[PDB]
């Protein structure tokens, strides 16, 4: 969840592609921070 | 009134060295190792 | 026009800061690890 808004937040293409392998996962692509 | 106008272009490409820097240092954050910091 | 002198001294060493600032932010870039980052 937060290595995933690190991740994204910056720009970090390859773990991007890879915290995103899990199928059918969405309730953690739209999740909020505070 | 010259030697304001010269500062100006002295800042502009100062801001300019700064931009091609500050789209640099988001290089080190887009390729870098971090295995110790996991959270 | 005292004042305006002393300013461009004040930026003529900020810029050049920034140029050692700037060659030492290659060197980074040139040696660093990458080996997530396979792309």
């Amino acid at each position: 969840k937060s290595p995933l808004h690190f991740a994204a937040s910056y720009g970090r293409i390859n773990t991007c592609q890879r915290l995103l392998q899990d199928i059918s996962d969405t309730r953690l692509l739209n999740e909020g921070d505070l | 009134e010259m030697e304001i106008l010269k500062q100006k272009y002295r800042l502009k490409d100062l801001t300019f060295l700064l931009e091609k820097q500050h789209e640099l240092i988001k290089l080190i954050i887009q390729k870098m190792e971090i295995i110790s910091e996991t959270e």
